[PDB]
């Protein structure tokens, strides 16, 4: 970034070498920015015999090829094989690094092991690519956790259920539900579900979020293991299976909708087994369903996940929080009997929650009213809600006659 | 990572509380009952403690009509009504485990002493309407 | 962490470092029917249980959940795991 | 008390070694009897008796092209 110098109090320390007693930093200044100028210009000389000879290195006969351009005598004594030495010095106050040479008897030279004499330059000759790729010739170029057990149970079970066949997978499935021993491997499992859930969003797999909405229902149904203290991390996978909006690659043709009412009855299971009142588990997924579907600009992904949930929790959870919100069919047939807008997916969307909607609420229907149902149709959205109550009402009547 | 252990969210001296109120509770005498069954009604500290409360009378009811041990439910009712007629607690949150109790203490199979416990049991139903509406 | 559980979500992912909203209807007696609980000697066991959950009495996971594929805070990240074991029966 | 008593005591830990040596032995056992299951399920499987693979299924033997190397090589180091 700036014009980087040798430090002005390393002239001081050298002008007291020469016997110069006091020496004003203006004079030190001037010989700090003409002795880091000068090196910079052999800095750079050096680097042009290290590109011309081409060694990338920067061997200290670049710098002496470089010093004898520059008419300065040269500096003998380096081209020897040594390294970086300093040796620090406390002292009472003067701190400094000098070098500790060394000492040798002159026989101990004399009567050294003389190295292996060099071999000549010559020439060889081999390909290095023939018509295409290289060839293989030598001359190239090369090219407190888990027991061992249970940690090879963990990776058996988990890579059976990514899709490489369906029966291993069954058979990992009934293992999971069916073992008495898994707890210690409860944990790794929650963070595998969670953390596959999430990687849903990087790669929006349709079937790997069945796959693993049917591993948390195989962990359900262990009686064994207890999923109180490690249900933190499946209740948020379940619900992500549910309230997300691209549950799909290709939008149009896969059926997220199965996955939502899956994990729409796995939800409800979930706050069956699970909700005390000191958890309030129960309570604060109808809250998070509520406030889903009746805040609009929800999509209808979203809001088929809502209504899938809020009906398979219980009948009071499609009585007194469902059907009074029946009026936003009218909203809803606002875009499936009319519009030129057509080609669009917000249809496919719409009839399914119609659809849903009203199979959910047939039930509601013949719970809470008389048992004529006239005009209820008529009386009701659209008038195709009180045709499904009628058809409900008969298939009661049908149950009724085989009871 | 190993991590500190949990508290339970009631005091050594709360919980302590709430075993000699149950243990009270229970009839053993008629002073610990009544003082018990006055506590209950007039603790202000005693929610955070009310589900544990709620699950002893649920619970317990349930497991005292396999056999229909009357005394058992008689106090029960009366540990229900204490608990009714306290102003401090919110008890709404927690009649998914009241009503049903009450409603087997009126609808259920009683077949002890037909005409001697009766009259018995008769009680148990006037507590049970009344602790109802 | 990436060795740890759900190392094989991070490999797949390639990333290598290292009225009805009224509170009265959510009142649980007003969401349960009294009949269906009572057994009535027809064909539990908690209360004095040790502990609960931080996250399943106070932790809103549901919040954690993305609902819009559009805007996505939570994507494509390490969510590192911190190996905090406890529980119970757990050695240590 | 109720009226001014706050005590935080902890939890008691369990120091029974012969019920911690029990626990750790039989989840042990548990977890390689279901990975011995699930791998005798979901591969070639030989039999003791005549079509046996509910009770005592056992992992087929493969052979291998090298077999020193699976024998000799220690695998936890």
């Amino acid at each position: 970034l700036s014009n980087t110098v040798l430090p002005s109090e390393s002239m001081k320390v050298v002008a007291e070498s020469m016997g110069i007693a006091q020496i004003q930093e203006e004079t030190c200044q001037l010989l700090t920015d003409e002795v880091s100028y000068r090196i910079k210009e052999i800095a750079q000389d050096a680097l042009k015999f290290m590109h011309m000879g081409k060694r990338q290195k920067l061997t200290t006969s670049d710098i002496d090829y470089a010093l004898k351009l520059k008419n300065v005598e040269p500096l003998y004594g380096f081209h020897a094989q040594e390294f970086i030495p300093f040796r620090f010095a406390s002292g009472g106050g003067r701190e400094l690094y000098f070098y500790e040479e060394k000492e040798v008897d002159l026989s101990d030279i004399i009567n050294t092991p003389l190295p292996r004499v060099p071999l000549d330059v010559c020439l060889k000759a081999h390909w290095l690519s023939i018509e295409g790729c290289q060839p293989a010739i030598p001359e190239n170029p090369p090219p407190h956790e888990l027991s061992v057990e249970q940690q090879l149970y963990y990776k058996e079970i988990t890579e059976a259920c990514v899709g490489s066949c369906e029966a291993k997978r069954a058979e990992a499935l009934q293992s999971i539900a069916t073992d008495p021993g898994l707890y210690q491997m409860l944990p790794r499992f929650s963070t595998f579900i969670s953390e596959g859930v999430r990687v849903n969003v990087v790669q929006n797999n349709l079937a790997l979020l069945i796959y693993l909405m049917r591993m948390v229902k195989a962990l359900m149904d262990n009686p064994t293991l207890y999923l109180e203290k490690y249900v933190h991390e499946l209740i948020p996978a379940v619900m992500t299976c549910i309230v997300s909006r691209q549950l799909c690659l290709r939008p149009d043709v896969d059926n997220h909708w199965a996955l939502r009412d899956f994990a729409a009855r796995l939800v409800a299971q979930i706050c069956k087994h699970f909700s005390t009142t000191t958890n309030n588990i129960q309570s604060r997924i109808t809250k998070t369903f509520t406030k889903s579907w009746v805040d609009e600009k929800t999509p209808w992904t979203t809001r088929y996940g809502s209504i899938a949930g809020l009906a398979e929790l219980g009948h009071d959870v499609i009585k007194t929080l469902i059907l009074p919100r029946l009026q936003q069919e009218g909203e809803r047939i606002r875009s499936v009997l009319d519009g030129p807008v057509l080609s669009n997916i917000d249809r496919i969307g719409a009839d399914h929650v119609q659809s849903l909607l009203l199979k959910h609420c047939a039930p509601v229907l013949a719970k809470l009213r008389p048992p004529p149902d006239n005009q209820d149709a008529y009386r009701a959205e659209f008038g195709s809600l009180g045709p499904l109550l009628c058809s409900q009402v008969v298939k009661a009547r049908a149950q009724a006659a085989l009871q | 990572r190993l991590k500190p252990r949990s508290i339970h969210e009631l005091s050594v001296e709360q919980q302590l509380y709430y075993k000699e109120i149950t243990e009270a509770c229970v009839g053993s005498c008629e002073a610990k009952r009544a003082e018990a069954l006055q506590s209950i009604a007039t603790d202000p500290g005693l929610y955070q403690m009310l589900p544990r409360f709620s699950t002893f009378i649920s619970e317990g009811v349930r497991v005292n009509v396999v056999q229909n041990n009357l005394a058992l439910l008689i106090y029960l009712m009366r540990m229900v009504k204490a608990l009714m007629d306290n102003p401090t607690l919110y008890l709404e949150k927690y009649v998914h485990e009241l009503i049903p109790a009450v409603m087997t203490c009126i609808v259920s199979r009683q077949l002890c002493l037909r005409p001697d416990v009766d009259n018995h049991w008769a009680l148990r139903d006037f507590a049970a309407r009344l602790v109802a509406q | 962490w990436r060795y740890g559980p759900a190392r094989l979500w991070y490999d797949m992912l390639g990333v290598p470092e290292d009225d009805l909203l009224a509170d009265e209807n959510f009142l649980m007696v007003t969401q349960l029917h009294w009949e269906d609980d009572i057994i009535w000697d027809g064909e539990p066991w908690y209360s004095i249980f040790p502990i609960d959950n931080e996250d399943l009495v106070y932790g809103r996971w549901e919040d954690n959940i993305i609902w819009d594929a559009q805007a996505m805070p939570r994507l494509l990240e390490p969510p590192v795991l911190t190996l905090d074991p406890n529980d119970e029966n757990l050695i240590l | 008390p109720h009226t001014y008593i706050k005590t935080p005591t902890y939890r008691e830990p369990v120091s029974d070694y012969q019920v911690l040596r029990e626990k750790a032995a039989s989840q042990r056992r548990d977890v390689e009897r279901a990975l011995t299951r699930f791998m005798a399920k979901t591969g070639e499987t030989q039999s003791l008796f005549k079509d046996d693979v509910s009770t005592f299924p056992l992992i087929a033997a493969r052979p291998f092209t090298i077999p020193y190397l699976t024998a000799l090589l220690p695998s936890e180091l």
